[PDB]
């Protein structure tokens, strides 16, 4: 009769409908990816409109309760979530303007042309431009094609940023957010229980004082890739200066992974690799998923539905349907689940076999909970759980007790450093990145950050904290961050810096409970039952409890903490030492390249 | 050796959905369970109140078939002394009860692309059902102190939904049909017995 009762009722009229809704949306997008067809592109827009329609009259209709009459705190939450709409609340004249200007920043993006100097062929994106930053070692024709990016989509796309910033920063004032950046730690903060609870001026402080241990590694690998370019580059590389930002591997520097055959340690020694051998025994696609499941149900994990070894994607399709290819795991809701992956017989997809399964199991274990707690605990929780199933399987004692190797295999520090320095460049490589493209935006959107020092400021961050320079000068007519695909359209980038301090926290903590002595470096958690309850647990929570709750029923401390980071590359810290002894551990921020 | 037709309703072509259930009274007949026990639908077969062999050496004079179709995770809420959306709003058993409860899947049947929008069942209801009653009326619910006059719209809700069943559903997702016998004794000379 009062309002906390007719409350609750309204969620079961919502979740009772909804979840109709949103199978017909999910098998509607699903036969897109499957069959790429005109008439199935028309009956996904039709069944999202039905989506989007019905969302929308449901919110509008939350608003009319009360929040502080609601009592029980699983009804709070719920019925918040869903009372945050967001864009709406402007008007339609403002709300124009914003997705125009929103879905032509793609446009520039996806129509990337920058004109070659020969009258050939004018070299797009995708693919010859990412061709010429991976498989080039000529200084001249990196710096023209790193340059030719900014000199295209820098151009236009600085004008439109400029009104880009002010219209969202007005959606968040009538939201009572400080800033549009406020908005996108929203995501984060958790306020009723004063022990669990956190703030969203809590995620800064945060992010920058785990990084403070973070530097010692990154300086000591900083300079150790400096030393390996000097014999490719003599004259080009300061023996204390600064790397050029195009040199880094990638255009932007996200990721070093392409630096391997450059600064790998000793080429003589073999890296491990199982493709030559599983092509014997013929080995098949159905094979590495069935395979695959028995990593799962040692570690006590539930098997896999009969709907998912049927009906589901497990290999290209030989009726020339056009597919896209890229791997995914699909929850389409009301018990089914899919994996729709382009199975090959090679080492990566015996990997990636373990990640995408890895998001399934999470997706069963939250199945119990209402539709709008079926969610990781954050957004950095989901892929967090499914890499470290990778690490597992890449460990040779996995391998080994599979007989993929040989029985007696000989293990060497050699390989083993040399397996570890091509994951640090991954791991670690983007972390000071994506620490510092975040802190960037995060002070636009206050405005300490003047318009008219938008660039000056970019470098000066790059200097001091990524340790990079631009190769050629630049003003404020360039644009650089918008020549990134997450910040031209509305995405954040802090989920790729909270999820690496997450996977190593599960990891660490899962194998103690595995009673594993010594390195972290090969702790299987392979036929041990005791790591897979401890795992459970948290993954059944979903959305239900907040996120520090869930942490702490893992790893038993109520923050992040990237002390399980620094441990597991120890043992390549105390080698990289030694190595960077010789030469200058760190960077000149006053040297220039142009100068 | 006369026989009443139990594979009149354990193959009948369209079952009733959960808030309108059917029952049949059985009466004058021999009951062989046989057919059921060797049947290779079945897959759950319990018994409340009653062993399940010696069912046919104890014999009472009334008979009740029941059936209807609900999900697969909703198959456990037929049980006596059981609250969920089942019991407490469709069908409620009695707390004391004497019969076997038989349910198998029948998703080959049941489920259609497109949905399967002929099973509906009822999901608000000012007061539980007491034991062993049917509710068809469709008053449209009143969740709010003020009236609504009869039209559904805000604070007033259908009292039905509405069951979608599709192939690829989850197994629990999946139509199951359920059949309870209900065994009742009386003052009469034990019509029906068995073999
Ligand atoms: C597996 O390797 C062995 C060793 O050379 C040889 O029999 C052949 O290359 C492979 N066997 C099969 C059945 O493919
Ligand atoms: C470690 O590697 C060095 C050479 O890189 C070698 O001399 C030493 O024996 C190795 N020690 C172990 C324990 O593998
Ligand atoms: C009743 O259904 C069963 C299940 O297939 C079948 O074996 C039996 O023949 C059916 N009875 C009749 C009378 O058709
Ligand atoms: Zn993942």
């Amino acid at each position: 009769s009062t309002t906390e009762e007719q409350a609750k009722t309204f969620l079961e009229k919502f979740n009772h409908e909804a979840e109709d809704l949103s199978y017909q949306s999910s098998l509607a997008s699903w036969n897109y990816n499957t069959n790429i067809t005109d008439e199935n592109v028309q009956k996904m827009n039709e069944a999202r409109a039905k989506w989007s329609a019905f969302y929308e009259e449901q919110s509008r209709m939350a608003k009319t309760y009360s929040l502080e009459e609601i009592q029980n705190l699983t009804l709070k939450r719920q019925l918040k979530a869903l009372q945050q709409s967001g864009t709406s609340v402007l008007s339609a004249e403002k709300s124009k303007r914003l997705n125009t200007i929103l879905n032509t920043m793609s446009t520039i993006y996806s129509t990337g042309k920058v004109l070659d100097p020969n009258t050939q062929e004018c070299l797009a994106l995708e693919p010859g431009l990412d061709d010429i930053m991976e498989n080039s070692r000529d200084y001249n024709r990196r710096l023209w094609a790193w340059e030719g990016w900014r000199a295209e989509v820098g151009k236009q796309l600085r004008p439109l940023y400029e009104e880009y910033v002010v219209l969202e920063n007005e959606m968040a004032r009538a939201n009572n957010y400080e800033d549009y950046g406020d908005y996108w730690r929203g995501d984060y903060e958790v306020t009723e229980a004063g022990d669990y609870d956190y703030s969203r001026d809590q995620l800064m402080k945060d992010v920058e004082n785990t990084f403070a241990e973070i530097k010692p590694l990154y300086e000591q690998l900083h300079a150790y890739v400096r030393a390996k370019l000097m014999d490719t580059y003599p004259s080009y590389i300061s023996p204390t200066g600064c790397l050029p930002a195009h040199l880094l591997g990638d255009m932007w520097g996200r990721f070093w992974t392409n630096l391997y055959s450059l600064t790998v340690p000793f080429k003589h020694k073999p890296s491990i690799d199982v493709t030559e051998k599983m092509k014997n025994q013929s080995w098949d696609a159905e094979r590495i998923f069935k395979e695959a499941e028995k990593f799962f149900v040692s570690i006590s994990l539930p098997h896999m539905t009969q709907g998912f070894w049927d009906n589901s994607m497990l290999t290209e399709p030989g009726d020339g349907r056009k597919v896209v290819c890229h791997p995914t795991a699909w929850d389409l809701g009301k018990g089914d689940f899919r994996i729709k992956m382009c199975t090959k017989v090679t080492m990566d997809d015996f990997l990636t076999a373990h990640h995408e399964m890895g998001h399934i199991q999470y997706d069963m274990a939250y199945a119990a909970q209402p539709y709008l707690l079926r969610d990781g605990a954050n957004e950095g929780f989901h892929e967090a759980v499914g890499e470290i199933m990778s690490l597992s399987a890449a460990t040779p004692h996995y391998l080994k007790a599979l007989g993929l190797l040989e029985p007696d295999f000989y293990e060497d520090n050699e390989t083993e450093i040399n397996f570890l320095l091509k994951q640090a460049l991954t791991i670690v490589g983007t972390l000071p990145f994506t620490y510092m493209l975040e802190k960037w935006r995060w002070m636009v959107f206050k405005g300490e950050i003047p318009k008219e020092q938008w660039m000056e400021k970019w470098w000066e961050m790059k200097r001091e904290i990524v340790g990079v320079v631009e190769p050629l000068p630049h003003d404020e007519t360039y644009c650089d961050p918008a020549c990134l695909f997450h910040v031209a359209e509305d995405y954040s980038f802090i989920r790729y810096y909270t999820r690496t301090i997450y996977q190593f926290q599960f990891h660490e903590a899962l194998c103690k409970t595995a009673n594993h002595e010594g390195a972290l470096f090969k702790c299987d958690i392979s036929n041990s039952t005791e790591a897979g309850q401890r795992l459970l647990q948290m993954l059944s929570l979903g959305k239900s409890e907040p996120w520090t709750l869930a942490l702490e029923s893992i790893v038993g401390i109520k923050t992040m903490d990237v002390k399980p980071l620094l441990n597991y590359f120890e043992p390549l810290f105390t080698w990289l030492k030694e190595q960077n002894r010789n030469s200058f551990v760190g960077w000149s921020t006053e040297w220039t390249p142009y100068s | 050796t006369n026989l009443c037709p139990f594979g009149e309703v354990f193959n009948a072509t369209r079952f009733a959905s959960v808030y309108a259930w059917n029952r049949k009274r059985i009466s004058n007949c021999v009951a062989d369970y046989s057919v059921l026990y060797n049947s290779a639908s079945f897959s759950t077969f319990k018994c409340y109140g009653v062993s399940p062999t010696k069912l046919n050496d104890l014999c009472f004079t009334n008979v009740y078939a029941d059936s209807f179709v609900i999900r697969g995770d909703e198959v456990r809420q037929i049980a006596p002394g059981q609250t969920g959306k089942i019991a407490d709003y469709n069908y409620k058993l009695p707390d004391d009860f004497t019969g076997c409860v038989i349910a198998w899947n029948s998703n080959n049947l049941d489920s259609k692309v497109g949905g399967n929008y002929n099973y509906l069942y009822r999901l608000f209801r000012k007061s539980n059902l007491k034991p062993f009653e049917r509710d068809i009326s469709t008053e449209i619910y009143q969740a709010g102190s003020t009236p609504c006059n009869g039209v559904e719209g805000f604070n007033c809700y259908f009292p039905l939904q509405s069951y979608g069943f599709q192939p690829t559903n989850g197994v629990g997702y999946q139509p199951y049909r359920v059949v309870v016998l209900s065994f009742e004794l009386l003052h009469a000379p034990a019509t029906v017995c068995g073999p």
